[PDB]
């Protein structure tokens, strides 16, 4: 179980962190990302 | 090398060898790794069913 | 004879052989085993210089130095080198192709 | 028969000294014991081939056969290779105790180890018996009563 | 302020390489001082069967006596026991041998070390760190051994190492015979003859093959044990003399003692100790390699030290780690990059990872577990999956 | 370079025997070397100690 525990829990926690609190920041990246390089042109 | 075709050969050589052996005498494997690498793999195969 | 120097020269400088005092098959209630050495070489000019040889004519006993001189000199002696006009020692350095 | 000192001072240090240039040696290392042998392992970088490696260093080594003293000339220097733990323990034991130890370990010589060794995918056979000898055990005191 | 989180968490929490198994085995290595010999590392060994007879677990416990991974003689013994199967045996390995630790520590005359089977094959015998402490400036033998010793009574009283000893052939005392070649030649005794009677006295010699049962076999003769135990045998042989009248070795040799290393190890062309160690209970293996590094910082000068063995591969494996990330991130981006041609969709994406990193360090804090390989693969995977949502949606 | 010394020093393991006693006992020696001197390293003593 050694083996397994290492090899799963960290992907289970990091999947969890990837997609509920992804849903609500990668929308807010694209937005002001294409506000950045209007900024700049 | 592969472990288990080892030890698989290394234990059909050895009954091979045992008819010839006097009486009184008996062979052994006290210690083996190779059983230990099957169950293993089982278990992940397990896992992902 | 020259030969006889030669046969006195390798018997006193012997190169004795190591032991060990407890090796196995040991005798029964052996506890204790021991590296054992001796020394059967001479490490010194005035060893070899006392070197023992029997006398044919005679029987008497004479040393090597009786009849020869004992001294530390060189394995060979075919080069010299010459720095400017000095006595000193030299080697060449060959670079390994390419 | 010889001290550790006196092999570690002859032999080891001039094998070791090419041995260190061949491709792909991630390490090496020398032993030298009581027993009179010296063992030089060389660790090679993962992923190496075998074969490749063991060429390699017998072709350092034989670039250094000549200048090792005459008697280890004359014994040999074995190289291979191996792996640093064992597969599997074979062994042979009398139930009834019919068969002295030393009957046992010359068994084993004579007959097992060389066909266990023909097995493929055994690359070294480590006996931990010796096989039958005439021994003749001398009393020094008797020796010299008779003067010889 | 989650990536400076990130960053910290995996700057600052523990790192392993492998985690431990149970194999059904367990090696077990007595080593006895210089002067121990067959019979001794015997009774050990009897007691080591004695002590794990009784146990249930056990199935099979053989024990070579005269030769170890590390050295050999007659005060060496390696031993493999095999415990029964899992589901039968109601124990783990790591009890069993700190059990068979803490009992053989103090009736044996010997150090015995019981170790778990390496977490890799071939990746050395032991599961533990493994180092080689050299002498890179000539200091010599024994500055080498008094360093040793010190470096073992620093690590002792550490905390963070549970066990640490020295793998390798105590240091061991020695005798020499000095010959007075001038009281030979006064009672006319020729020296050839004391050089042969003490070269055969301790030897076996191979004379010549005779036929047994159809297969060559060497004829050896040596001296009778009873005259081969003890100095007082040696000095006993006498030789002839000019008058007739023998002379003991007693009466023309002296014998001093003295105190020499009886193995010689080398590492990378220098004088080496090869040591060993098991990190202590809640402490992983990158703190063992930190706080054995700092306390070789604090030996004398001119020792040095070099990691072998799983200890390197750990080593490698810690060191790369930026790199790759760092790589697979490129890559990503670039792929990313060439598949919509265009540069805001590819910085978006990458910025989410750390998002990921976040919720696989959260978790490998949480339930305790280390920063080994297979974290280090998580990683990877978590920095596509979280791509792979961020380009789902953008 | 090195490709030529292997072949040479394989091709002259199999003369070995043939050469006297002697000989053998000296061995032969194979090298690459360069046809002069890259340099000369030299001690002397200025004081003639």
């Amino acid at each position: 179980s050694e083996t397994q525990h290492a090899l799963g829990t960290g992907v289970f926690g990091g999947m969890i962190s990837a997609t509920i609190l992804a849903i609500f920041f990668v929308p807010v990246f694209f937005i002001f990302i294409l506000g950045a390089v209007e900024k700049l042109f | 090398a592969n472990a288990v075709k080892t030890a698989e050969g290394v234990r059909a050589k050895i009954e091979e060898l045992k008819l010839n052996l006097p009486e009184g005498m008996e062979f052994s494997i006290p210690y083996d790794t190779a059983p230990f690498v099957k169950i293993s793999i089982e278990k992940v195969i397990h896992t992902l069913l | 004879s020259i030969s006889d120097v030669n046969n006195a020269i390798r018997e006193n400088n012997v190169e004795i052989a190591p032991g060990r005092l407890g090796d196995l098959p040991a005798e029964k209630g052996q506890l204790i085993t021991i590296p054992l050495s001796a020394q059967g070489q001479l490490s010194s000019l005035e060893q070899f210089k006392n070197i023992s040889l029997k006398s044919k004519t005679n029987g008497s006993v004479i040393k090597l130095s009786d009849v020869a001189n004992v001294e530390i000199g060189s394995q060979a002696y075919n080069f010299a080198i010459l720095e400017n006009g000095k006595p000193a020692t030299a080697a060449a350095i060959q670079l390994s192709p390419g | 028969g010889a001290t550790a000192k006196t092999i570690n001072d002859s032999v080891v240090t001039l094998i070791e000294r090419e041995l260190s240039g061949v491709k792909n040696l991630l390490y090496y290392s020398a032993t030298t014991d009581t027993s009179g042998t010296a063992e030089i392992t060389a660790t090679f970088k993962p992923g190496t081939d075998v074969e490749m490696a063991q060429v390699d260093v017998q072709n350092k080594i034989k670039a250094v056969e000549a200048r090792l003293p005459q008697v280890v000339r004359q014994q040999g220097l074995q190289v291979e290779a191996s792996s640093s733990g064992f597969l599997m323990l074979v062994g042979i034991n009398s139930p009834n105790n019919q068969y002295s130890e030393v009957d046992l370990s010359d068994y084993l010589v004579r007959n097992v180890v060389e066909e266990l060794k023909r097995v493929e995918g055994v690359g070294k056979v480590q006996s931990f018996g010796a096989e039958k000898a005439m021994r003749i055990w001398v009393d020094p005191n008797k020796l010299v009563s008779y003067g010889l | 302020v989650i990536t400076g989180i990130t960053f910290a968490g995996m700057k600052y929490w523990p790192t392993a390489f492998m985690p431990e198994e149970d194999q059904g085995w367990f090696m077990t290595s007595f080593q006895l001082p210089s002067d121990a010999t067959a019979e001794r590392t015997r009774n050990v060994v009897n007691q080591f069967e004695n002590n794990l007879k009784d146990n249930p677990d056990v199935k099979s416990n053989t024990a070579i006596l005269g030769w170890g991974f590390s050295g050999a003689g007659q005060n060496v013994a390696v031993a493999f026991t095999t415990l029964k199967d899992f589901k039968e045996r109601t124990s783990s390995a790591s009890k069993m041998t700190s059990d068979v630790n803490s009992s053989m520590a103090n009736s044996t005359e010997g150090e015995t070390m019981a170790v778990l089977p390496p977490a890799i094959d071939e990746l050395g015998t032991f599961s533990g760190f493994s180092l080689r402490l050299q002498d890179r400036a000539n200091l010599g033998m024994p500055a080498l051994l008094a360093a040793q010793d010190e470096l073992m009574a620093m690590a002792a009283k550490n905390k963070k190492f549970y066990m640490v000893w020295n793998e390798g052939l105590p240091q061991g005392d020695n005798i020499s015979l000095k010959i007075d070649r001038e009281k030979l030649s006064a009672l006319g005794v020729k020296f050839s003859d004391v050089s042969d009677i003490i070269s055969t006295s301790m030897g076996s010699m191979y004379i010549n093959d005779f036929p047994n049962q159809g297969r060559m076999q060497q004829v050896i003769v040596q001296v009778e044990a009873k005259s081969r135990m003890q100095l007082k045998d040696i000095l006993n042989l006498k030789v002839m003399g000019s008058s007739g009248q023998l002379v003991s070795l007693s009466e023309v040799v002296t014998p001093q003692w003295n105190k020499a290393p009886q193995q010689y190890n080398r590492y990378n062309g220098r004088p080496s100790l090869s040591i060993a160690g098991i990190p202590n209970f809640d402490t992983s293996s990158g703190e063992a390699m930190r706080e054995m590094e700092q306390l070789i910082a604090k030996l004398p000068k001119g020792i040095g030290y070099e990691w072998t063995g799983i200890s390197l591969q750990e080593k490698q494996s810690e060191s790369q780690m930026a790199f790759l990330l760092g790589l697979s991130m490129l890559v990503v981006f670039l792929v990313l990059a060439a598949l919509y041609e265009s540069w805001a969709i590819p910085l978006s994406v990458m910025l989410v990872v750390p998002l990921g990193i976040f919720g696989a360090i959260i978790a490998i804090m949480s339930r305790g577990l280390m920063n080994d390989v297979f974290f280090k693969i998580g990683l990877i995977t978590i920095i596509g999956l979280s791509a792979k949502n961020a380009i789902l949606i953008v």
